[PDB]
């Protein structure tokens, strides 16, 4: 079978 | 429900059927218990398990 993973992108964001 | 669960992300989730008298533990198998008997601490004992 094959894993599944939940990924998030990154960005800079100004704060 | 196993099979359906092994799909499910963020969780390790099993299901099983208790045991045929539940007053004491399942008889199949072994319990080893690895002892301290020297004062080495809990970081040498968990690298003695490994």
């Amino acid at each position: 079978q094959m894993p599944a993973v939940g990924v998030v992108t990154v960005k800079t964001e100004p704060l | 429900a196993t099979r359906a669960f092994s799909q499910i992300k963020d969780a390790m989730v099993f299901a099983f059927n208790l045991p045929a008298i539940v007053e004491l533990g399942t008889a199949t198998g072994f319990d080893f218990e690895l002892i301290d008997q020297a004062g080495l601490g809990h970081e040498k004992l968990t690298q003695a398990r490994n």
